[PDB]
């Protein structure tokens, strides 16, 4: 019976990671 | 083929989502807090997912990218809020499970003969290893080793001391004149009652 703090744990960091992806995102081809 | 990265915000968003939901609804807990919190991740939520598909159509745009930049601040901090109170629910989970350790406690303590004593610690029993367990897992959450280690110790007290003062109380029960038993049941008494407080007070840090 995991915690509700190990059941939001892994979730909440893909969240996190995919958010910063998203913020890392340059692509100076788009430009044109 | 920005979108892919837009995509994956929102896979993840309703991932998070699915097991907040889960949470709220099946907490016994801060469930209407839990409610209200999971409400907004879901409100920041679909924000970004608006904000994210913009900026993601017109990468070059700085303001599409600037609302995507704030739309991801705002769902974040509601995350992190939501994270917060599930943390506490936790908790409060575990002091209520302690609170019924430590009336179980008093109770074996007390009991007024032998017939009872034995019933009384069939009820402990139970409720300690439950509580163990629980106070396991919030050890291993814990990230001051000094906290982590008062917490094992304490466990450790408590389950060590319980079978302890069955033996203790029944020496009293089955020899009421003798002053010495009542001090040894007292003595072990009180080095359960420092392990509760000891799980009660790391269980908080």
């Amino acid at each position: 019976h995991p915690t509700n703090v190990q059941r939001l744990a892994e979730p909440s960091q893909m969240l996190k990671h995919a958010v910063v992806n998203l913020i890392n995102y340059q692509d100076d081809a788009e430009l044109a | 083929k920005a979108h892919v990265l837009a995509a994956s915000v929102e896979q993840a968003t309703e991932n998070f989502l699915e097991k907040g939901d889960k949470i709220a609804k099946e907490s016994q807990f801060l469930k209407e807090e839990l409610v209200v919190a999971v409400e907004d991740v879901r409100k920041q939520g679909d924000l970004m997912k608006s904000a994210a598909g913009e900026f993601a159509d017109d990468p070059c745009s700085s303001v599409k990218r600037g609302n995507m930049v704030r739309a991801a601040r705002a769902l974040l901090s509601a995350v992190t809020r939501l994270l917060i109170l599930a943390d506490m629910a936790d908790v409060y989970k575990l002091l209520v499970q302690l609170k019924v350790v430590e009336d179980g406690i008093l109770k074996l303590r007390n009991a007024g003969n032998e017939q009872d004593l034995g019933i009384q610690y069939k009820a402990l029993k139970p409720e300690v290893d439950k509580l163990n367990i629980m106070a396991a897992k919030r050890q291993q959450e814990l990230k001051d080793v000094g906290n982590r280690d008062q917490m094992a110790a304490a466990r450790g007290i408590l389950q060590k001391n319980v079978p302890i003062l069955y033996t203790a109380s029944q020496a009293c029960l089955q020899h009421p004149d003798v002053a010495a038993y009542k001090a040894n049941r007292d003595l072990i008494y009180k080095q359960l009652q420092q392990a509760v407080t000891g799980i009660s007070n790391a269980a908080q840090a």
